[PDB]
Order: C-alpha cells, then sequence, then structure tokens
C-alpha cells in the first residue's frame, strides 16, 4: 500500500504542476484540477478501504459531489470566457492589470 | 482475473477486425444549452451516486431517517429541475 | 509612479467596462432534397 | 472549534465520527480499534502539550498499529536473509512454505 | 498475481503525468479516462467495490464525458502533441528511475488486504457509504445543499 | 474449460447478431410489402455473411483527422458492447459480479465517448454536429435510464442480476413496476439509437459520415449486439423468464423466447414511427419522463417500508 | 381550481401524475399498518453474531439453550 | 486441389460474391430517372431482394446510379461524390439524359454525358429506363463483378 | 409470405440459447457435477475454502458424515 499511496501523491503533485504552470487553453487546466480530485478520491477511497474503516466511506463520495459542482461552476465560467472572446485562451484575460 | 480472461478477448476481437480491415483491402458554441444540459446532466448523476447507496441503506435499522433523507434529496434536486422549467432553462 | 513601459497602462474605463453561423450547404446528393438542392444554410447551433 | 454552535445546541453532526474507533457500520470495528481507544482514554483531561510527551507509549503503538512500518522492516529484513542464505542453499523451504498442508 | 497494484498505480502516474504536460484539451481527456479507468480497477483491487464503480460510473462517464463534451463546443481549437508523446515516454522510464533507487533500498502483496475479516458477511463498502442516513446524516444534507445550490449558481453564470 | 465458456458466449451471440440485421431487413419488408433479401443463400441466410465480407474488402479511407480516435471509436463500441454480456445471468452468468447492473449501468455510459471520438475524428462539419447531440440524448437518456433501474434494484434488494431470478418466481416485475417498464423500453430505444429515437445518422448523411468499410462495420456490429443486450435486460428485469433449478434451459429457453420478441418489437417500432425532432427527444426525457421517474423513484422507496416488503439483501 | 386539474389532467397529463405519486409516497409511510415493521424485520435479522453476556444472576436473559421460552420473538414476523 | 492458381480462382470468386451480392448504391437522383428507382426500391420490383439497399451515403456505397440530367452545375459535384466512395466502386448510368446528352443534348448547361465526369460501368437506356431495365442493369453489374479476376492477376504479376 | 422471417429467427434463437445452456453445463461439469458456488460474502468463501483445505484440492469433493 505504502509504494500506491507515494505514487497517488506525486499523480496528485504533477497534477499539482500542471494547473500551476498553465499553456494556452484553460480548458487544460480544469482538466487537470480534475485530476487531483481522481488522486485524491483514489486515495482516500484506498486507505478507508485497507483501515477497513467504513464509518468515513462517506467521505470519499461526498468529495466527488462537492468536486463536481466546483467543476461545473469552472467550466460555466470557461463558457462564459470563449462566448466574450471566443478562443479560451489564458491568454487574453490581462484587463485586470 | 476470470474477468480480464474475458476481456482481453473482447479487446483482441475488436483489434482483429480493425486490422483486417485495414490490412485485407490491400466550430460555433452556439448552444450554451449544450453546455447547460451537460451541466444538469452531472448534477443528476452526481445526485445519483447519492442514491445508489439506497439498496443498502433500505435494511438500515432507523428506516424512519432512511426515508426522510432520501425523499428529501429527491425533493430537492427536482425542484432544481423546476426551477430549470421556469425561467428559460431546458427550453434550449 | 509610472515607469518605463508602466505608462502603456492607461487607466481602466470609469464604467468598469471594456470596448456565418457554422453556416452548411444542404447536399445536393442528399437525400433529404429531390437531389439538386444546395441549401446554404447559416446556422447558429 | 471556532464557534461551538454544536455543542451549545447539544447537536453532534460532526463529531460522531472523527476516529477510527468511533461506531463503525453494523458495529464492525476497523483495525486499530483497540490502540485509538488507548490513545485517547489517555489523553482525555490532559491537554495536548501534555498529550505529546506521557502518552507517547500509546501513539508510537498507534503510529505502528495503522502505518504498520516498523513491522514491514522486520519482515523486509527476514526476507533478504532468506534470500541469501537459500541462494547459497544454507535456507530451504519446508513443505509448509512449499505449499503443502490441510489444517481444517 | 502480485504487485497488481503498483503496476497500476505507476499507469495513474503515467496518465497524470500526460494531464500535467497539458496534452490537446480533448486527447488528454482521454487520458483521464484513462487514470479514471486505472483508479476505478485499484479501488476494485483493494476489495472496494462500490466506491471503485462509483468513479468510472460519475467521474468517468459522468463527469469527463460532460468536459470533452464542452471541449468540442468551446476550446477545440488547435494550432507538438507528439513532442508531448515523446516526452511523455521520457518520464515514463524515469518513473522507473524512482523505481529502481526505491527499490535499490527500502515487495507488495506482503500486504494489499490489511484484515481480511473472513467471516462476515457485512463487510463490504456501500454499507458504509450508506451511513448518509445513518449516523452521518450531514455530509448527506450539505452535499445536497450544493446541488441545490448548483442549479441556481450556474444559470446565471450562463446568462 | 472457462475459455470454451468465453467463445459460446460470444460467437454465438456475434452468429446472433448478424441474423438480427437478416430478420430486421425481412420484417421491415413483408410490414412494407416486400419480400426482403431472399435471393443470396436459402431464403436470405447467406446475406448477413455477404456484405461483412464486402464491406471489409472496401478501401478503410483514411480522410485527409485523428488516426487514433478514429480507430480507438470502433474498437471501443465493440469491445464495451460484447463485453456487457459478460455479466448477464442467463440461467447462471459468466462472471457473476455482485455489483452487476452497476456494470451494466457503467458500461453502457462509456459508449457515449466513442460517439464524441469518431465525431471529433471525422473533422467535417455533420460528424460534429451529429456528435454532439448524439452525445447530449445519450447521456440525457442515461439519466432517467439509472434512476428508473434504482427504483428496480430498491425492489430486488441488490445489484447483482441474480437475484431478480429469485425476485421473479411468483410473478414478473412488469406487474409491479409496468409504470417504468414502458419508460425503460423507451430508454433502451433512445440508448442503441434505434429509430423513434434514431436523429443521429439519420437521412441526413453523424458518427458513420466519415466511416466506411472495417470502421462502419464494428460500430455497426456492437450497435446491434447492444439492440439485443438491452432486450435482453427488459427480458431479465422486468419480463422474468420462469426458472426451474432442476431443468436451467427453460429459463434460457424463455429468455430466447421474450428477448426475440422485444428484439423483434423495436424493428417493428422502427417501420412504423416517424423520427421525433433533436429537441422533441430531450422534450420527452427531461420533462415528460424525468419528473414521472422521479416521482416513481421516490414510490418505490416508499411501497417497500410502509408495505413492510424491504427487500433481502443478499 | 377543477380546471386547473381538468385540463392539467388533459393536457400536460404527466405532471399531474408526478405530482400525486411524489405525495402518495409522502403519506403512505405516515399511515399504514406496516411501516413499523420494516424497522423491525430489519432489525431482527441476525447478521452479527449474539454475544453472550455472564450470568452473574438474576436476569431474565434466557440461558442455554437459546430455545428457552425467554427472550426476544419473531413470531411476528412469522405469520406476518 | 493444391496448385496454386486454383486456389486463387476460389478465393477470388468468394470475393466476388460478397461485393456482387450485397452492392449498396446511392442515387444522385437529378432528374426523373430517380421516380423509377424509387419504384425498383418499391414493393413490384424490390431492389433489396437481391441485397441492393435502398439509400447508403458515399462513405458506404459500392455503386453510384446517376439517374438525370447531369448539369454543368452540378458536374463537380458528381466528381466530388464519386470521388468520396471507397476503392471498389461503379457506376451505373441510367437515363437518356446520362447516358448521353438525351433530349438536352445539344443544351448550353448539360454535360453530354456524365462518362465525361465519371467512368461509366454499365448503360442503362430508356428516357425513364424501365424499373424492370434497371434491375437488369443491375444484374448485369453483377455478371460484370463475377467475372472480374483481381487476385488471378496478382498472381500471374 | 410471412413464413419466410422464421428462418433466420430459429438462427438466431439457436444462437441465444446455446450460450445460456452452455454456460449453465460448463459450471456443472467444471465443478464436480454440483452448480458453481456463488461467493458473495466473506462466509460463502470461508465455508467454501474451508472446504477446499478439508478434503482434496477442490471444492466439489464434499467428505460426507463418513468422515
Ligand atoms: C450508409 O451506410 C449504411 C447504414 O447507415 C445508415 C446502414 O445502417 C445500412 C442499413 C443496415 C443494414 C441492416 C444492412 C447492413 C448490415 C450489416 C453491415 C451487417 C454486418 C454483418 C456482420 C459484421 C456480421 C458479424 C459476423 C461475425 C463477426 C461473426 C463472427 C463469429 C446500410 C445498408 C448502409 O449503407
Ligand atoms: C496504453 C497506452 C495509454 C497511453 C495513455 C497516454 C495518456 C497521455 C496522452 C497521450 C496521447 C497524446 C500525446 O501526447 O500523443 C499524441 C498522439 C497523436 O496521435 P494521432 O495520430 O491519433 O493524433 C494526431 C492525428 N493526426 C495527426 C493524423 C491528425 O497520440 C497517439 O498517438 C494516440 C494515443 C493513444 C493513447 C492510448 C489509448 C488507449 C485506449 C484509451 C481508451
Ligand atoms: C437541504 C435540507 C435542509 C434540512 C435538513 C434537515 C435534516 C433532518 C435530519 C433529521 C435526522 C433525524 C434523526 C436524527 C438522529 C440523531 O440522533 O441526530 C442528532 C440530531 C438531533 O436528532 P434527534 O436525536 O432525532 O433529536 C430528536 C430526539 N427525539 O440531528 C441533527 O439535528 C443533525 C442533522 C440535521 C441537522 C439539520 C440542521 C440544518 C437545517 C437546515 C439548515 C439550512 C440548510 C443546510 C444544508
Ligand atoms: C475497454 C475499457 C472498458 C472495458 C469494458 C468495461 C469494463 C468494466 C470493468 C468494471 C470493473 C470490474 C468489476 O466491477 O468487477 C470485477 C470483479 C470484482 O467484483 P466482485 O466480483 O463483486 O468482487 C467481489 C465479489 N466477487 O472481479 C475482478 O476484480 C476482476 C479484476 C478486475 C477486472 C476489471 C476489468 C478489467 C478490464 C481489462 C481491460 C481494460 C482495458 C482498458 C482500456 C483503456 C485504457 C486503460
Ligand atoms: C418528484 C416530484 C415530481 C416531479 C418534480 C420534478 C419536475 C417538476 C416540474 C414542475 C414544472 C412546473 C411547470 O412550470 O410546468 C407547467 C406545465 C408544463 O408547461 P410548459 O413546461 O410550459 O410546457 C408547455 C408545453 N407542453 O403546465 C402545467 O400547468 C402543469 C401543471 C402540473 C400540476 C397540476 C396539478 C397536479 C397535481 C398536484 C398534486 C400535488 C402536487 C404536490 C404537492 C406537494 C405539497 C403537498
Ligand atoms: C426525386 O428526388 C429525389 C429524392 O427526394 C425526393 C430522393 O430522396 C432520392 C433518393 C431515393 C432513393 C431511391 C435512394 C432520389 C433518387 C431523388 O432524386
Ligand atoms: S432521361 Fe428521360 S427520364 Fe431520365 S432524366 Fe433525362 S428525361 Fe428525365
Amino acid at each position: 500500500m505504502p509504494s500506491t499511496f507515494f505514487n497517488l501523491t506525486m499523480a496528485f503533485s504533477l497534477s499539482l504542476l500542471g494547473t500551476l504552470m498553465f499553456r494556452s487553453h484553460l480548458m487544460s487546466t480544469l482538466l487537470c484540477l480534475e485530476g487531483m480530485v481522481l488522486s485524491l478520491f483514489i486515495m482516500t477511497s484506498v486507505t478507508s478501504l485497507n483501515s477497513n474503516s467504513m464509518s468515513s466511506m462517506p467521505i470519499p463520495i461526498t468529495i466527488l459531489v462537492f468536486a463536481a459542482c466546483e467543476a461545473a461552476v469552472g467550466l460555466a465560467l470557461l463558457v462564459k470566457v470563449s462566448n466574450t472572446y471566443g478562443t479560451d485562451y489564458v491568454q487574453n484575460l490581462n484587463l485586470l492589470q | 482475473m476470470n474477468l480480464y480472461t474475458v476481456i482481453f478477448i473482447n479487446i483482441l476481437l475488436s483489434l482483429t477486425l480493425i486490422l483486417v480491415a485495414f490490412w485485407l483491402p490491400q466550430r460555433l458554441p452556439f448552444s450554451m444549452k449544450f453546455f447547460l444540459v451537460a451541466i444538469t446532466f452531472l448534477l443528476f448523476d452526481l445526485e445519483i451516486a447519492l442514491l445508489l447507496p439506497l439498496p443498502w441503506a433500505i435494511q438500515t435499522i432507523k428506516t424512519s431517517t432512511m426515508m426522510i433523507m432520501a425523499f428529501i434529496l429527491v425533493t430537492i434536486l427536482s425542484l432544481g429541475l423546476a426551477y430549470e422549467w421556469t425561467q428559460k432553462g431546458l427550453e434550449w | 509612479y509610472p515607469s518605463k513601459e508602466t505608462a502603456h497602462w492607461k487607466p481602466p474605463p470609469w464604467n468598469d467596462v471594456d470596448i456565418t453561423n457554422m453556416t452548411l450547404n444542404f447536399g445536393p446528393q442528399h437525400p433529404a432534397a429531390h437531389g439538386v438542392l444546395r441549401l446554404v444554410l447559416e446556422l447558429s447551433g | 472549534p471556532f464557534l461551538d454552535i454544536q455543542k451549545k445546541l447539544g447537536i453532534s453532526l460532526d463529531r460522531h465520527f472523527m476516529f477510527l474507533s468511533a461506531e463503525q457500520p453494523y458495529k464492525n470495528a476497523a483495525r486499530c480499534h483497540a490502540f485509538e481507544k488507548e490513545w485517547i482514554e489517555c489523553a482525555h483531561g490532559i491537554g495536548g502539550t501534555r498529550a505529546k510527551k506521557e502518552c507517547k507509549i500509546e501513539f508510537d503503538d498507534f503510529e505502528e498499529c495503522l502505518l504498520r512500518y516498523k513491522t514491514m522492516r522486520r519482515m523486509h529484513d527476514i526476507k533478504k536473509q532468506r534470500e541469501k542464505l537459500m541462494k547459497e542453499g544454507k535456507y530451504t523451504p519446508p513443505p509448509h512454505h512449499s505449499g503443502r498442508e490441510e489444517p481444517r | 498475481m502480485n504487485n497488481y497494484i503498483f503496476v497500476l498505480s505507476s499507469l495513474f502516474l503515467v496518465g497524470c503525468l500526460g494531464l500535467a504536460l497539458k496534452p490537446s484539451p480533448i486527447y488528454g481527456g482521454l487520458g483521464l479516462i484513462v487514470s479514471g479507468f486505472v483508479g476505478c480497477l485499484m479501488v476494485l483491487g483493494f476489495g472496494g467495490s462500490f466506491l471503485g464503480l462509483m468513479v468510472f460510473l460519475i467521474y468517468l462517464g459522468g463527469m469527463l464525458v460532460v468536459f470533452g463534451y464542452t471541449t468540442a463546443m468551446a476550446t477545440e481549437e488547435y494550432p507538438s502533441n507528439w513532442l508531448i508523446l515523446g516526452f511523455l515516454v521520457l518520464g515514463v522510464i524515469m518513473e522507473v528511475f524512482l523505481i529502481c533507487v526505491l527499490n535499490y533500498y527500502d515487495g507488495l502483496g506482503d500486504w494489499l488486504m490489511y484484515e481480511v475479516d473472513d467471516v462476515g458477511v457485512m463487510l463490504e463498502g456501500g454499507i458504509g457509504v450508506a451511513a448518509m442516513y445513518s449516523c452521518a446524516t450531514w455530509m448527506m444534507v450539505v452535499a445536497g445543499w450544493s446541488l441545490f445550490a448548483g442549479i441556481f449558481i450556474i444559470i446565471e453564470i450562463t446568462r | 474449460m472457462f475459455f470454451i465458456n468465453i467463445l459460446t458466449l460470444l460467437v454465438p451471440i456475434l452468429i446472433a447478431m448478424a441474423f438480427l440485421t437478416l430478420v430486421e431487413r425481412k420484417i421491415l419488408g413483408y410490414m412494407q410489402l416486400r419480400k426482403g433479401p431472399n435471393i443470396v443463400g436459402p431464403y436470405g441466410i447467406l446475406q448477413p455473411f455477404a456484405d461483412a465480407m464486402k464491406l471489409f474488402m472496401k478501401e478503410p479511407m483514411r480522410p485527409l483527422t485523428s488516426m487514433s480516435l478514429f480507430i480507438i471509436a470502433p474498437t471501443l463500441s465493440l469491445t464495451l458492447a460484447l463485453s456487457l454480456w459478460v455479466p448477464l445471468p442467463m440461467p447462471h452468468p459468466l462472471i457473476n459480479l455482485n455489483l452487476g447492473i452497476l456494470f451494466i449501468l457503467a458500461t453502457s455510459s462509456l459508449s457515449v465517448y466513442s460517439i464524441l471520438w469518431s465525431g471529433w475524428a471525422s473533422n467535417s462539419k455533420y460528424s460534429l454536429f451529429g456528435a454532439l447531440r448524439a452525445v447530449a440524448q445519450t447521456i440525457s437518456y442515461e439519466v432517467t435510464m439509472a434512476i428508473i433501474l434504482l427504483s428496480v434494484l430498491l425492489m430486488n434488494g441488490s445489484y447483482s442480476l441474480q437475484t431478480l431470478i429469485t425476485t421473479q418466481e411468483h410473478m414478473w416485475l412488469l406487474l409491479p413496476a409496468w409504470p417504468m417498464a414502458m419508460m425503460w423500453f423507451i430508454s433502451t430505444l433512445a440508448e442503441t439509437n434505434r429509430a423513434p429515437f434514431d436523429l443521429t445518422e439519420g437521412e441526413s448523411e453523424g458518427f458513420n459520415v466519415e466511416y466506411a468499410a472495417g470502421p462502419f462495420a464494428l460500430f455497426f456490429m456492437a450497435e446491434y449486439t447492444n439492440i439485443i443486450l438491452m432486450n435482453a435486460l427488459t427480458t431479465i428485469i422486468f419480463l422474468g423468464p420462469l426458472y426451474y433449478i432442476n431443468l436451467p434451459e427453460l429459463y434460457s429457453t424463455n429468455f430466447m423466447m421474450e428477448a426475440l420478441l422485444l428484439s423483434s418489437t423495436f424493428l417493428w417500432i422502427r417501420a412504423s414511427y416517424p423520427r421525433f425532432r433533436y429537441d422533441q427527444l430531450m422534450h420527452l426525457l427531461w420533462k415528460n419522463f424525468l419528473p414521472l421517474t422521479l416521482a416513481l423513484c421516490m414510490w418505490h422507496i416508499s411501497l417497500p417500508i410502509f408495505t413492510a416488503g424491504v427487500p433481502p439483501y443478499m | 381550481i377543477s380546471a386547473f386539474l381538468k385540463n392539467a389532467w388533459a393536457k400536460e397529463p404527466v405532471l399531474v401524475v408526478s405530482f400525486s405519486v411524489w405525495g402518495l409516497a409522502i403519506i403512505m409511510p405516515m399511515i399504514s399498518p406496516y411501516t413499523k415493521y420494516a424497522s423491525m424485520i430489519n432489525k431482527a435479522t441476525p447478521y452479527n453474531y449474539p454475544v453472550p453476556v455472564r450470568d452473574d444472576g438474576n436476569m431474565p436473559d434466557v440461558p442455554s439453550h437459546p430455545q428457552d421460552p425467554l427472550g426476544p420473538s419473531l413470531d411476528w414476523l412469522k405469520n406476518l | 486441389r493444391s496448385r496454386a492458381e486454383y486456389v486463387v480462382t476460389k478465393l477470388d470468386d468468394l470475393i466476388n460474391w460478397a461485393r456482387r451480392s450485397s452492392l449498396w448504391p446511392m442515387t444522385f437522383g437529378l432528374a426523373c430517372c430517380a421516380v423509377e428507382m424509387m419504384h425498383m426500391a418499391a414493393p413490384r420490383y424490390d431492389m433489396d431482394r437481391f441485397g441492393v439497399v435502398f439509400r447508403a451515403s458515399p462513405r458506404q456505397a459500392d455503386v453510384m446510379i446517376v439517374a438525370g440530367t447531369l448539369t454543368n452545375k452540378m458536374a463537380p459535384a458528381l466528381r466530388k461524390v464519386y470521388d468520396q466512395m471507397p476503392e471498389p466502386r461503379y457506376v451505373v448510368s441510367m437515363g437518356s439524359c446520362a447516358n448521353g446528352g438525351g433530349y438536352y443534348h445539344y443544351s448550353y448547361s448539360v454535360v453530354r454525358g456524365c462518362d465525361r465526369i465519371v467512368p461509366v460501368d454499365i448503360y442503362v437506356p430508356g428516357c425513364p429506363p424501365t424499373a424492370e431495365a434497371l434491375l437488369y442493369g443491375i444484374l448485369q453489374l453483377q455478371r460484370k463483378i463475377k467475372r472480374e479476376q483481381k487476385l488471378k492477376i496478382w498472381y500471374r504479376r | 409470405m410471412w413464413f419466410e422471417i422464421l428462418p433466420g429467427l430459429a438462427i438466431m434463437g439457436v444462437c441465444l440459447v446455446i450460450p445460456g445452456v452452455s454456460t449453465a453445463y460448463i459450471h456443472k461439469f467444471t465443478n464436480g457435477g454440483k452448480e458453481k458456488r456463488v461467493a458473495r460474502v466473506q462466509y460463502q468463501w470461508y465455508l467454501m475454502e474451508r472446504d477446499r483445505r478439508i478434503s482434496g484440492v477442490n471444492r466439489y469433493y464434499v467428505s460426507k458424515g463418513l468422515e
């Protein structure tokens, strides 16, 4: 289990480096952002499962339910952006300078 | 495993067919409704995920709380739907 | 304090606001139509 | 916590399930239910500053009921030993470790 | 079979590395759909059953699909994906690099399932997730509020 | 042995999958006052094999397009559809899965991608427009499709398809829950993109537009196998074939009869009805069916409790 | 109000039925001669071993053979 | 037998039988000879009976039946669609208006024949070529395919 | 008439019963003449493996009162 947890944790860091190093299209980011939620969901489920801690399984899912809406909001902002610029490049989001 | 055996035969059968196929014959996002629908879909999906444990939860000793909870979830989402049907939503 | 390439910035707008519908041609061969109708149609979705 | 509207109202919406020894469904105790209990009935009335130095036996154990790493080091070491000896044939696995048995 | 998990874990990192090189919006969606498949298997590998298929049922086809769905509508435009693939392979062996060192100095299956509770007819997951309705009925309410809030919140973002 | 049991359960279905197209091109025929294909072979029995060979031989033109999201899409479509027959519980199943119906629901859901991937891969306007609408109704229909099953399960007690053989030892689940059968049948018609609900790839030529020869065939095969599988799921979940533990084949014999008749029904539906409009289709699910399903979903959490009929787990 | 229900039953004949069920499911449980059984029938189903207590004495617990007339019974479940 | 030549012939035949039994046509439906084809598809003379599908898109179409005048504006399209079909493809010209120019041969907007824009394999004659005649023409395409010997030429090449 | 749609169906039916009869006899022949036991919950496996450990090396082999 410890080895698998290491992989999942680095997966989250590789997904961390991704969302903290943008490149053009935002939908990539939001997509990356989701890669973390999967890694968190997998790790939470894994330890809960090998701790036989059934009282906590509710969490693995609460994490997904909140993460899904979180993403819903994220995509509506994205659609709003390629309606105002139509190209969804993190590049044009600089009016606030 | 037993399942693996079946599945890899399943992929093999399909990859075999595509190969044979190749080897033998020798931008407007107008419909944010589209997007809207799709937003709904997950909100409903996620909701399903909350309802998916109900078969195990039926056997819960409480029962009263089970139903009280489940009925509240179904009702609040349906109201979400209702408001999708009040403004210009779900009317593509 | 405006420096070099910092004066480029000019004040933000006071109002806080800044300043073919995927036209497709209906097929002539299309089973729809009587065989020769090139209906150009600009369609928003 | 910051605003204890829960204790005041007497409600317990967030405390019943914070530790592995909390009520598990169908009374299926989790791994370590024994230890965590021994750790937290120890650190009850004794604040943290003093739940961290004298109640260290119970955490050092509960840190090994769940991580279960000191074990790994034991077993992993044992493993290597067998390997070396076996390579020179110094050690050989009995039928028990050869897949021969019928306990019932 | 042993270490079935580490292999998978390794595949999960590969998929995350693919999402991290930020490949084209939908080519990588596949990437997620791949590691989501992989994570579905791992949870299903530790005995997890419902939790495992939930992700496959919800994150896999529900979210992710909706994600690409939107990608087609917006951010479907194009301009080095093969270079990304090229460098992807670069780090794949590099994971082994890390793996080699770890193995270099410290064996799965020694333990994947920690206590089996062999005599038990009420031992799976989904009994725990169904505590949303007994003894953990606050997680259920707050999840419900989030969904109800989502319908109201999103309509303005579109409008 | 297990391998032999993989040939059976696959080939047999593939051979049957071929004979469905034939029984489609003849039942539609006589309904329309025409013999249908009888000249190749005896009574058209060799007809399905004939175009299969023509399809594979013709050039799989790769458009001036992706080359993977193009070849992954038919492989995925055939793989998921043939895969979903793995857990089906004819008499006793091949791989009995405790959470079986979630497997079937999840595997179906994955097929929507193949449509999305093929539409993006083609890189022509007809394909992308068709895929976006196609993906929309598939997942739209999935939402009622899933809730309709959750109502069923709660009266079955478990997710395992094997339990329903013991639930339906006295009466079909159509008698109770008929209101959902209809709604399962219509949703089964949408998810197999069959006629009443077959807007994609219509006379308007969606995700076969650029697909010819071998790729065309694989989805193609997939659709028809699905056509059967979904009908078969109707024939286990709602029409429960009589089960006798002493002789397991009368279960499969009646499963054979009910599956063929309900498979015949969507053939009969196709010839009989005009195709619905894209929004007409979603108007049905979100307005007409989803409120019916969500409410009848609650009735199926209440029917158990106050009728003291909570189903036995296991 | 009759019209609000007579045309809504002629046209829109789905939401009417839809709501009706929503309610009927919100009522039957409240009023029924069996609702109570569900929490019992499921409570009774014995899944986890029933651990026996020490007989300090003066107890009504069934001693020895569980068949002793003392204790809980499910004859309510029987002949239900 | 085993001498490969025989083996080859048999194989070719199978290949020919498959293409000749299932020909999926596409009907540009220029003009009227289209009405006489819809009649073939119709019940008196079922095309499907023979394995010809009533309709098909260009990607999945084995034979193109050009029914009707191929006017100069439609001439670039015909070609496109002919060029968008598979490697084993065929063209059955139908109608005097498409075999040659027909009543409109001397016009300024009519191509004098489709065989000036697409290679044509069977020419079905008649102003509204009778539906039976098209059926005869589709059947002669089937005899044309039967005779084709692609693999034996490969072997002898 | 309509007599002819039957040929095709016959070959469909026959190909939809094979699977159900096949899977249900390759089980009763690869499990010693007895249905393949269904291990749904830990306890069913235990007794299943306990039985394995009981005799021979296969579960279908069932030692009786005479043991
Ligand atoms: C008369 O106009 C025409 C059509 O629309 C009315 C067709 O659909 C078709 C297509 C019909 C068949 C036989 C596939 C043809 C041929 C045509 O020309
Ligand atoms: S040939 Fe006779 S029928 Fe065919 S198109 Fe020209 S005129 Fe119309």
